[PDB]
RNA sequence: UUUGCUCCACACAAUAUAGAUGGAUACGAAUAAGGCGUCCUUGUGGCGUCGCUGAACCAUAGCAGGCUAGCAACGGUGCACUUGGCGGAAAGGCCUUGGGUGCUUGCUGGCGAAUUGCAAUGUCAUUUUGCGUGGGGAUAAAUCAUUUGUAUACGACUUAGA
RNA sequence: GCAGUCAAGCGUUAUAGCGACAUUGCUUUUUGAUUCGAUGUCGGCUCUUCCUAUCAUACCGAAGCAGAAUUCGGUAA
RNA sequence: AGAACUGGCGAUGCGGGAUGAACCGAACGUAGAGUUAAGGUGCCGGAAUACACGCUCAUCAGACACCACAAAAGGUGUUAGUUCAUCUAGACAGCCGGACGGUGGCCAUGGAAGUCGGAAUCCGCUAAGGAGUGUGUAACAACUCACCGGCCGAAUGAACUA
RNA sequence: GGCCAGCAUCAGUUUUGGUGGCAGGAUAAAUCCAUAGGAAUGUAGCUUGCCUCGGUAAGUAUUAUAGCCUGUG
């Protein structure tokens, strides 16, 4: 006895199972013979809605995500594996977030629009912040002082205890409205972010950094080789 | 008791124009031949349509074990009776016999699950040949390589009532 | 002095090549080795150069020394004799207060009644001259 | 399950040297000593180098290798206080009645003082522990700060305060009133 | 082999000990007990203090002057452990108790004199590491002992004067054993030893 | 702290007999009821074992022995 | 209440009953830790060593222990005095000074033992409310009866009286 | 209580037979309206103690518990 | 409860079960020696605080008659098993990210956008994402989990039995 | 010769030690020796990674500068 109970959830989707992994595993394969360029494209922290967006733009292509290792799997991870001739560069060149993107476009168009695609995006933990941020004094407004505070709905009282405790910001409720004695400076311009000042930042709904497609190399079918890209690899 | 390894070996009593029975054999741990013979009938009527009083002994023989002193281990099958019927049991003993690993069985029983000698049935006793396939904790965690433990504690028996000197418990 | 420092308390290990003293039973006063360990509480020993059968003994039936040597797991008898004599056990035990202490009680007891009476007398004439050295400091 | 040996790691920082003997730890390091009495539970200790302590238990039970865990995380703690410290800010609040809290001296014993809780004419007193510091906050509103090298005695101090002002036979959904702890942290900020 | 055996009481389980000193008394051997203080019981405080409770609880109802009397003192708690496993309403049990005495602490002429223990009562021998115990003291002192810091503050005197002649005593035998090392190569220390002493 | 009465174990000679004939009447009832009642009245090898292989192989050429040890 | 009462030495005398017959031989604390020795920078320090039972240690030879002759050494030990210190938990014991008087088996000798008859506890240890010798020390109360009433069924209690 | 329903189990290779938790019907129908045979032992006064299965007093927990009052519950004789 | 048969007891002491009409052993002249039955061997109390393998900690355990309380019910006590599943194309936990589009689906409501209600409960794009598991708003917002992925790196989960 | 004992040599019953010669089993199995294979809780050696001047981390190597297991005699 003297275990930890799993909470049990009566909820409508069930889990994965070997069969999905499968299933991508033969997509890859399939994928391979059929088109001619493979390009590995990393995608971390990646809204849906921009993901979709480029897979639109991208009509008649391939874009497949999925376990990085099951990617690596069905390229080949080493040399007497390898679905096909010199892949095993490409599989482990591979890493986090890998998307396969395969396709018959010209090289050169591939890369203008991925050196010309940005998107705005949520700031994340440790990176570069965007802008310095400091809520103002009295009334702590939706936007927090970003637009006009009489345009800006205050905000809501059941954020309060969020703000508290997990912000770790001081507040008060009077009649209702979340309230501070003084401003409060979360985020310096050209400083290390953590985790409990995205969350500020994204709360406050603030979006000044930039997602930008980051492209590790490809490999050409009949060449045979995998050529470095190099782009957004900053 | 001490448990010996027997071989019991018997048949039907032969009939007339039916000569030459099947002979069948059984190993049985027991602490004597009688207590021997005893559970091979039972066993053979269990199992065959065999009764003690159709039936004869035709050689009883112990059963040495080929290595004593080299230490093995052991997987032991064993089947018990109960309410709900007949239920398997595997267990795993590190042990340099086949009759001590069953003494120890049988004690692990008496102390466990409660059962008796009559009510535990010896299936199978086979040497664990390759390491690779002992599956149970309490065995796997004395086949570690250079394997070493203090013994803490240590507690010495005095033959006088009273003792002059404070003992110690140290090794 | 700024290093941490802890206590080791050091114990007399179970492992192979452990040399232990049979107690009681067929063998008692003897030595052998740990060829290998079979669980808690048993463990395998071999006694070649004294006599002592290689079996398997219960951990309480013998006690731990101090002396340890190279054996493999498992040696053979042997072995086991091979490797004492190059290890030369017996006299690094033999050199012990431990052992000497057992042979002055075997001798103590295989006095008679006239080297008892000798005893008194040596142990008088060693009593004057140590009571006189000692009176001066 | 019996196991033969189970074993923790307890990592020391450069600053801070350890001395264990017959299970009374001693832990020195930049902000003072600590000492610890750890001899209700049967744990060997041992020191491989000067950056790394082991902690074992020969032949124990679920009991015996749950209370080895406890003594490594008790000892981390003991290490975290000489190092960093402990530091917890706590809030008091009120409706009507504002709360004054005072530090004062009973005999030099550094007892803090709590009047008008809810209007009423008796005065708490809760004594302050040895080597833990109460400052008034700067620059926040009725902010407490208790310091210190000892966790067991910031926190223990820290609840102290908190239940001396229990609200009594009233809907405390209704009477908000209390001495609560707002944060839990580290002396040093280094980073 | 002594006329007299005195126990140390220190460490020692009160059943097992009342047992062996119950067998020495009738086989007629004369016992004295000290530092009964410091006896131990096996299991839980609260469960020790529960058992006595229970022992207060008896008492005759019509007259409790003449019910069980509830002695609080370690040193009675002890003899009544003993009283119980010794048949006392005979001649032979009376004579056997009366080779018994019990105190707190070690009064005079004990604190001089040798005290032994029993391996067979020992705590630490009998008792697994790691169950709980209690002690006497703190029991009596529950229940009702009054003479708990006054047992303690002579036992520290009594320590400090047995540290001082411990002190002497040590400084003499290593003056002793210095004077006998030195004689150690002689004929007649060559000849003790041959014939094992 | 005030301590309840505790119940006796002290064993009742006239409790122990009764236990006994309630026993006897209730051992009796059970076979009476066994008798009358109306009710329709192998666990193989378990998965721990190592060589299971092995006795499925043995079983299997057993039985493929024995169908044709019978016929022929 | 025919010199009563009490201790101090010494003669005669008896006396030693829950069980003598070499010695109850003193650190404290811990036990998943300690004891002892030694060194330093004195500490939760370094090095060495010990346990694995007191199966020890100390005492232990002499007509139940006699009478004498030496050698070596200046030690050991008994008794009666004597110097000083300590001990109040029920101390009533622990240590120490100085002579005296014996003994000494540390070593070498000389005389004696017997017949208790082949064993028979074969009697061996402090205290003595007994007397005899004697040198010194000190010369009371309680109860009954009378009486008071702070007391009281009667005893008891509380007062007073040369 | 009787009659029934369901099915976590038990049973079986013959969807036979048992069967926890639940649930339906009758007793008992909607607008807070308007005493029926103890067949053989009862109650006081004085005075003591015990139990807890707690009415009050002490301390707690919960509830649309604002306050006041109250309800349910825990330790407690 | 009614039949058939057979035992024990009355007329009978003895050992044991603490104590006893039917329980265990055993039937009886007076004694000695030896060995046992049943029951026992910490002490009372004659006899191992024997040896060996495991289990158990009870805020009144247990040392019991094998019946009842008892629903083989409840328990995040502990030990051993059985049958199924997941797993280096990555196990259980944890942290972080995603968690989309038609769409604020239809009716109803003063308001109701996945989350007061009543019925459909689809399609696309996916690694995956419910016409939504809960907190929240007057409605939205926000968080969450269902599910997927990144870091971590080796076993783990569920249902039963004793 | 009455009473109480001690020792010796025997007899009957019984209890408790030491030591000798035989017989059976797989004519014990083992240990030991010889011989032929095999692996790891991989011994020597070799490689590379980079570690307190070579102690290690991981590949190879089946006796080598340790050993072990099985079959047969
Ligand atoms: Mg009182
Ligand atoms: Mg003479
Ligand atoms: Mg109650
Ligand atoms: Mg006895
Ligand atoms: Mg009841
Ligand atoms: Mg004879």
């Amino acid at each position: 006895r003297s275990k930890r109970s799993k909470l049990v959830t009566l909820a409508q989707t069930d889990k994965k199972g070997r069969e999905n992994k499968e299933r991508i595993f033969d997509e890859v394969r399939e994928a391979l013979d059929t088109y001619r360029y493979v390009w590995v494209l990393h995608l971390d922290d990646v809204r849906t809605p921009v993901l979709q967006e480029i897979r639109t733009s991208w009509a008649g292509s391939k874009l497949i995500m999925g376990k990085r290792k099951v990617l690596q799997k069905a390229l080949g991870e080493k040399r007497e594996e390898e679905y096909k001739e010199n892949l095993y560069q490409l599989s482990k060149l591979c890493s986090g977030v890998t998307g396969l993107l395969f396709t018959d476009e010209d090289v050169n168009t591939v890369k203008e629009y991925f050196k010309s695609y940005v998107r705005s995006d949520y700031s994340r933990p440790n990176t570069k912040a965007p802008l310095t941020f400091t809520i103002p004094e009295g009334i702590v407004y939706s936007r927090g002082g970003q637009i006009p505070a009489e345009e800006d709905v205050p905000m809501i009282h059941s954020l309060e205890p969020t703000m508290r405790n997990k912000f770790e910001i001081p507040t008060k409720i009077k009649a209702g409205k979340i309230t501070i004695d003084s401003p409060y400076l979360v985020c310096t311009e050209g400083e290390k972010l953590d985790v409990r000042q995205a969350l500020i930042l994204k709360q406050f709904g603030i979006a000044a950094s930039e997602f930008k497609v980051k492209v590790s190399a490809y490999y050409d079918n009949d060449s045979s080789t995998v050529e470095s890209t190099n782009i957004n690899m900053e | 008791a001490h448990f010996k390894e027997y071989q019991v070996i018997g048949r039907r009593l032969p009939t007339e124009s039916v000569p030459e029975p099947k002979l069948f054999r059984m190993r049985i741990f027991a602490s004597n031949e009688v207590i021997a013979k005893s559970r091979y009938w039972y066993f053979l009527q269990k199992l065959h349509k065999v009764k003690k009083a159709s039936g004869e002994i035709v050689s009883i023989n112990q059963i040495n074990e080929a290595h004593p002193t080299k230490v093995k281990n052991f997987g032991v099958w064993v089947r018990y009776d109960s309410r709900s019927g007949t239920h398997n049991m595997y267990k795993e003993i590190r042990d340099v016999s086949r009759v001590a690993a069953v003494e120890t069985l049988y004690q692990d029983m008496a102390a466990r699950h409660r059962a008796r000698f009559r009510s535990i049935h010896i299936l199978k006793v086979a040497e664990i040949e390759k390491t690779a396939d002992v599956k149970r904790q309490y065995v796997k965690q004395f086949l570690t390589k250079d394997l070493k433990f203090p013994l803490p504690h240590r507690v010495q028996k005095s033959t006088k009532t009273f003792s002059y000197k404070r003992p110690s418990t140290f090794y | 002095s700024t290093d941490s420092i802890v206590k080791a308390s050091n114990w007399r290990l179970v492992e192979v090549g452990r040399v232990v003293l049979i107690k009681k039973g067929q063998s008692a006063g003897k030595l052998a080795a740990i060829v290998e360990i079979i669980d808690q509480k048993k463990v395998l020993i071999d006694g070649p150069k004294a006599g002592v059968p290689r079996q398997a003994i219960n951990l309480g039936q013998v006690v731990l020394t101090p002396l340890t040597f190279a054996l493999p797991r498992g040696a053979r008898t042997a072995t086991v004799s091979k490797k004492w004599a190059a290890a030369a056990v017996c006299e690094k035990w033999a050199a012990s207060s431990w052992a000497k202490k057992i042979a002055q009680r075997e001798r103590r007891a295989a006095l008679t009644d006239f080297e008892r009476f000798q005893v008194m007398v040596l142990r008088k004439q060693k009593r004057y001259t140590v009571k006189k050295a000692l009176a001066k400091a | 399950m019996k196991y033969i040996q189970t074993e923790q790691q307890i990592e020391v920082p450069e600053g801070v040297t350890v001395s264990i003997k017959s299970r009374i730890v001693k832990v020195v390091g930049p902000r003072g000593t600590l000492t610890k009495n750890l001899k209700h539970i049967d744990v060997t200790f041992t020191k491989v180098n000067n950056q790394l302590i082991k902690v074992a238990v020969h032949n124990g039970g679920r009991k015996h290798v749950a209370a080895l865990r406890t003594v490594k995380s008790l000892v981390d703690n003991m290490i975290t206080g000489v190092t960093k410290g402990y530091k917890y800010k706590m809030r008091y609040v009120y409706a009507h009645f504002p709360i004054n809290v005072n530090i004062v001296e009973k005999d030099g014993a550094k007892f803090i003082e709590v009047r008008n809780f809810l209007g009423d004419k008796k005065i708490r007193n809760v004594p302050v522990r040895d080597g833990v510091t109460i400052e008034f906050s700067t620059n926040v509103k009725d902010e407490i700060v208790l310091s210190g090298n000892s966790v067991e005695d910031v926190s223990q101090n820290a609840a102290d305060l908190q239940q001396i002002c229990r609200v009594r036979n009233k809907d405390i959904r209704k009477f908000l009133d209390g001495i609560y702890v707002s944060h839990k942290g580290f002396i040093t900020e280094d980073l | 082999v002594e006329p007299v055996v005195v126990i140390d009481g220190k460490g020692h389980l009160v059943g097992r000990l009342a047992s062996v000193v119950a067998k020495q008394l009738l086989n007629g051997q004369k016992i004295v007990v000290v530092r009964a203080e410091e006896l131990n019981i096996s299991g839980e405080f609260f469960r020790n203090k529960l058992k006595y409770h229970d022992f207060l609880r008896k008492a005759t109802a019509f007259n409790k002057t003449r019910g069980p009397f509830h002695f609080r003192a370690p040193s009675r708690i002890f003899y009544k452990a003993l009283r119980g496993m010794v048949s006392h309403k005979t001649a032979r049990g009376k004579a056997a108790l009366e080779r018994l005495k019990v105190f707190e602490g070690i009064p005079p002429p004990y604190d001089k004199k040798k005290r032994v223990v029993v391996p067979q009562a020992l705590r630490v021998l009998r008792l697994k590491p790691g169950r709980k115990y209690t002690t006497l003291g703190k029991l009596s002192t529950s229940v009702g002992w009054k003479y708990e810091d006054v047992v303690a503050k002579l036992e520290a005197k009594r320590k400090v004067s047995s540290a001082e002649y411990y002190a002497k005593k040590r400084a003499f035998t290593k003056k002793v054993a210095s004077a006998n090392a030195t004689a150690a190569e002689s004929d007649v220390a060559k000849q003790l030893a041959a014939l094992g002493y | 702290m005030r301590v309840r009465k505790r119940q006796s174990r002290r064993t009742s000679t006239k409790l122990k007999e009764g236990i006994k004939k309630k026993a006897s009447a209730h051992r009796k009832k059970e076979k009476k009821m066994a008798k009358k009642d109306v009710t329709w009245r192998d666990p193989g090898i378990p998965s721990n074992f190592p060589y299971k292989a092995k006795i499925l192989e043995e079983i299997e050429a057993k039985k493929m022995k024995d169908l044709e040890e019978r016929e022929l």
